RNA sequence: UCUGGUUGAUCCUGCCAGUUCAUAUGCUUGUCUCAAAGAUUAAGCCAUGCAUGUCUAAGUAUAAGCAAUUUAUACAGUGAAACUGCGAAUGGCUCAUUAAAUCAGUUAUCGUUUAUUUGAUAGUUCCUUUACUACAUGGUAUAACUGUGGUAAUUCUAGAGCUAAUACAUGCUAAUCUCGACCCUUUGGAAGAGAUGUAUUUAUUAGAAAUGUCUUCGGACUCUUUGAUGAUUCAUAAUAACUUUUCGAAUCGCAUGGCCUUGUGCUGGCGAUGGUUCAUUCAAAUUUCUGCCCUAUCAACUUUCGAUGGUAGGAUAGUGGCCUACCAUGGUUUCAACGGGUAACGGGGAAUAAGGGUUCGAUUCCGGAGAGGGAGCCUGAGAAACGGCUACCACAUCCAAGGAAGGCAGCAGGCGCGCAAAUUACCCAAUCCUAAUUCAGGGAGGUAGUGACAAUAAAUAACGAUACAGGGCCCA
RNA sequence: UUUACUUUGAAAAAAUUAGAGUGUUCAAAGCAGGCGGCUCGAAUAUAUUAGCAUGGAAUAAUAGAAUAGGACGU
């Protein structure tokens, strides 16, 4: 091609969206945004194919232009806005709050949360670095830049971001015995505790995870997301608690 | 373009169509069950071949094998539900003992004849295609419809049928009108 | 017509490759800017993205650094004396990176006299060769900038082993 | 299919020019303005060779 | 692959006879659902029509537009035209070229650009002509429009007169922070000593036994002071200059709250669009390893005109013989180099088979390439674009003969024969994409029509009564 | 000791293939949620080679200061 693509065939769309193959020729192409294309749920898919509040794209646009939908506390009017893992979606007229978490099947689950839990989210630290004027900052998995982080925060840790202010309230270090959630691979959606991080310099690090049933599995460190201490997650978990 | 839609053939031509034993067997089958052509027999033979080949492959596997348990139980349950396999023969060994007549006895045409709603298999076919038969609340006009164990006792004349309590058909009321005139 | 693709070249075995596709804009080159000493003539080039380069078609001044003294002064460039890639660039007085040029010594001499009060004594001591150049009136300098890329003709004064090397080569 | 016969070789003379150039470099071992400007047979002779040699004989 | 013959009767070796898919074509063709539509190695040639435009309250209306009004006093509703902005680099089609190339899996960028999206981010107080616009600068300026015109002719345009901006081009407006003597002992005051953006180019620099004393029993007394990677000349910071040199809001909607020393004073809400740098996302370019059909009656090839490598420069977004200059003489090859053929785009896949194999894959998804053939470019974040431009080759249309205009391998529809095959249909309602934008646009896409492509189910009859006759069938 | 080899684990898009559930009236198909907590529901699998992590005692290569030496001069 001579520049960026703007369409998406339904067969080429992410499988976990569960789109009917005969419905049309195209799927909603997620727009640029906080999350990657394959790892995102556009608002149209959530509002129409998961919640069924809209019967088609035109009613999704009607809902969005009324300013009824908030993503992480901010109104979004873009139909293909790429909501993703750990995103909070608020619908005030229905008194509904959702957090985007995969189920054991590997698909984003319709997980309803309370208004108290809707006030924060968790971000995996992707980068810690000094910005201009020597101000440190952290970049999280959803593209948030947060300045003046606690000096103890490192990469692969998790921070608790208050949505109203976008500031770090607490953090969890990546260490053995921490509760982790698998966000990629064939174990996508499983929950367990870190047993060992196998390190390979110049290669991909590997993490052994033990589930509550004592089954062990190995995953790349890129697919691991710390969510709390064992027996005490920082977020409400979907049905099944990431087992099997 | 839009994604492809799947399809498949439901039958296959036999290895040697011209064997005298095969022709005589087909004659007896089509006569006893009132079949239209050899393609219906081929369709049933194709299904039975798939089922028995699956059972053979599962029996080759070790007992207590997870695949054997899962797929054999599914196959046995399906065959018992459709009525071909008896409740007292819930094993793959008896799945290998099945025959085409077992499936032909489950056709709605055969059931309509056997329950006494029709005087022959051909009268049963005519009754089904003419919208006189209901399975439960549903009119079924397909003779090859496969009756389940639970569905067996719900075969009846349809509410809309002249034989099911509705008014007479065109012929009867035409004759009555001319007789009155 | 300039392209930087590697497909037109022979394989490492020596095989002649066939044309895969027509030339692409993302693999182009442009005409060199043979910068020469004279009144400042610079024209912008719109490069990939919105970015811009500066083509020094002509230049006669530059910011040259005395690294031992830790200073920089703007100075007139007299001419090109030596070039390690091609002598025709010296013959035509073409300014590129790594060219050895002669620069006016006046601003550096003035700074030295102001700072050291001399034409303290230990700190004022410099290399014999540099002081001999100051007596001559011109200093040997090496251009550290890329004139055809940034539009600047910055450089530094040759000292020590590098100065000895280039004095031999001259 | 580098040098296969084309339906209309005259209509693509520019393409044929490249092919001749490609052959030359490839087979060399065996042998051994600006448009964007503002202003712009053998048997018979052999058989004949047999007569004259015969007649001269 | 089997079956029957060749003997008085067997065995072996031979002979004889019978034993889906692809192309073309013949006849028949009622009902339901469903679905496809290539082919002269001719990527041969195309009449006609359509397939890309786009406006919110929120960039620019004295249209001599329309319509309103408490009948208008800068404007204000709605709004053609034109400017400005964005898109037109996606989509759709085709398989010509292409044999370590594309492609598949697997890597790298500590080797580079990236519109847009998302998140962060920029008080520099002062510094002589204060002879001072910031209660806000210019034409260094125009379109539409008005009017006068040329040409046979085109989405051709000339001369003249006007007038805007988020176009273009200029240019401003008593701060904050360190210590802090002295008082006072805190909710402290502050004499005073000091400090002060970005962007560009270069040079230089940093980036590594207090185990005590007192105390109110708390606490205080002296010291610490960058981070990351497996790894960096990394992030970041500092000094001195440098620059045809940047940026640091002269923009727009809705609304009319708060202080008073009552002034059209000061202050002030929710938004739109912009803007520097970083991060992110959508991408792009390059890149590591392994893997292709036939040919050895192709054994040496590459290097003169870059082939392999070194140094330096130039160019590039950037690495690199990518190019140039000067140096070496290297690089590949019987483990098949190089050359030749390919009715060679690669793959996911399809067919067959008991297994090994073998054939097919233009063809719904992904990647690549092309737009009659070579070559070159403008604009732009992005194109070596072709429903963009310029030349040359080949075809070809109009002409008043002076000129002007071309690219269906997009959707329909034609020619390529004298012998043959879907509609020049309806619509953006669904799917999604584009725009300034919920609304406009979309031959993308969908709807229906049209040779039995491949498939699914399935009618053309069912049930009775009576009369007559004596033969009907099977084997051999 | 190292390699080959072999085991296990990631990886190898979706569609297609196999398989599970589901009276599209049947079927070819398409499809993921039901009742008022119910311990209900695709449980899923599949790929020669190359690269990555990992357990191995044989086999085939590959290694050893392995079981070595101790006499003279001015
Ligand atoms: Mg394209
Ligand atoms: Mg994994
Ligand atoms: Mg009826
Ligand atoms: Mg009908
Ligand atoms: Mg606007
Ligand atoms: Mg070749
Ligand atoms: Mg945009
Ligand atoms: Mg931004
Ligand atoms: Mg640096
Ligand atoms: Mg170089
Ligand atoms: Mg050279
Ligand atoms: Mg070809
Ligand atoms: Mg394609
Ligand atoms: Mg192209
Ligand atoms: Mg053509
Ligand atoms: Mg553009
Ligand atoms: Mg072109
Ligand atoms: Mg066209
Ligand atoms: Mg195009
Ligand atoms: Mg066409
Ligand atoms: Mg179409």
């Amino acid at each position: 091609a001579r520049g960026p693509k703007k369409h998406l065939k339904r067969l080429a769309a992410p499988h976990h969206w569960l789109l009917d193959k005969l419905s049309g020729c195209y799927a909603p192409r997620p727009s640029a945004g906080p999350h990657k294309l394959r790892e995102s749920l556009p608002l149209i898919v959530f509002l129409r194919n998961r919640l069924k509040y809209a019967l088609n794209g035109r009613e999704v646009k009607a809902i969005l232009m009324q300013r009824h939908v908030k993503v992480d506390g901010k109104v979004r009017t873009d139909t293909t806005y790429p909501a993703g893992f750990m995103d909070v979606i608020t619908l005030d007229a229905t008194n509904e709050n959702f957090r985007l978490v995969y189920d054991v099947k590997g698909r984003f689950a319709v997980h309803r949360i309370t208004d108290e839990e809707a006030s924060y989210k968790l971000g995996k630290v992707k980068k810690v670095q000094l910005g201009k004027k020597g101000v440190p900052y952290v970049v999280t998995h959803d593209g948030r830049t947060i300045r003046y982080p606690d000096p103890n925060i490192k990469v692969n840790d998790t921070v608790k971001i208050d949505l109203a202010s976008g500031k770090i309230t607490d953090f969890i270090k990546f260490d053995a015995g921490k509760l982790v959630y698998v966000t990629g691979g064939r174990n996508l959606g499983r929950i367990g505790t870190i047993v060992h991080k196998e390190r390979h310099d110049g290669g991909f690090d590997l993490v052994h995870i033990k589930d509550s049933l004592d089954n062990t599995f190995v995953t790349r460190l890129n697919n691991v997301f710390v969510i709390g201490e064992q027996g005490k997650p920082y977020i409400s978990l979907p049905k099944g608690k990431g087992i099997k | 373009p839009r994604a492809p839609r799947t399809y498949s053939k439901t039958y296959s031509t036999p290895k040697r169509p011209y064997e005298s034993s095969r022709l005589d067997a087909e004659l007896k089958l089509a006569g006893e069950f009132g079949l239209k052509n050899k393609k219906e027999i081929y369709r049933i033979s194709f299904q039975l071949s798939k089922i028995r080949r699956a059972a053979r492959d599962l029996l080759t596997r070790d007992e207590k094998d997870p695949k054997r348990l899962f797929e054999g139980n599914a196959l046995i349950r399906r065959l018992v539900r459709v009525g071909v396999l008896s409740e007292d023969k819930k094993k793959l060994d008896y799945v290998l003992a099945l025959k085409v007549e077992d499936f032909l006895e489950r056709r709605l045409q055969t059931q309509v004849y056997k329950l006494g709603l029709a005087k022959s298999v051909h009268h049963a076919r005519v009754l089904i295609t003419q919208r006189h038969i209901a399975v439960g609340k549903q009119i079924v006009n397909i003779p090859s419809f496969m009756v389940r164990l639970d569905s067996e006792k719900h075969i009846d004349f349809a509410p809309t049928s002249p034989f099911g309590g509705a008014r007479p058909g065109r012929v009867a009321r035409r004759n009555a009108a001319r007789k009155a005139e | 017509g300039i392209s930087r693709d590697s497909r037109h070249k022979r394989s490492a075995t020596g095989a002649k490759r066939a044309q895969f596709r027509k030339k692409r804009k993302f693999e182009l080159g442009r005409q060199p800017a043979n910068t020469k000493i004279g009144a400042k003539r610079i024209h912008s080039v719109r490069t990939r993205g919105g970015n811009k380069k500066y083509r020094a078609l002509r230049i006669e001044t530059g910011n040259f650094s005395w690294a031992s003294e830790g200073i920089s002064k703007k100075t007139r460039i007299a001419g090109v004396v030596y070039h390690p890639s091609n002598n025709e660039l010296v013959r035509t007085n073409t300014l590129t990176k790594a060219a050895i040029v002669q620069i006016d010594a006046t601003p550096f001499r003035q700074w030295f006299e102001a700072h050291y009060g001399q034409t303290r004594a230990a700190s004022a001591k410099i290399e014999s060769s540099v002081e001999s150049q100051f007596s001559a009136g011109r200093l040997y300098a090496c251009i550290s900038s890329r004139p055809g890329q940034s539009g600047r003709c910055d450089g530094y004064i040759l000292e020590g082993e590098e100065l000895a090397f280039y004095l031999r080569r001259l | 299919g580098t040098y296969r016969k084309r339906f209309n070789e005259k209509a693509r003379s520019g393409h044929m020019a490249k092919l001749k150039e490609l052959k030359r470099i490839r087979n060399k071992q065996f042998t051994r303005p600006n448009a964007n400007a503002e202003i712009l047979s053998r048997l018979k002779k052999k058989r004949l060779d047999k007569f004259i040699e015969h007649q001269l004989k």
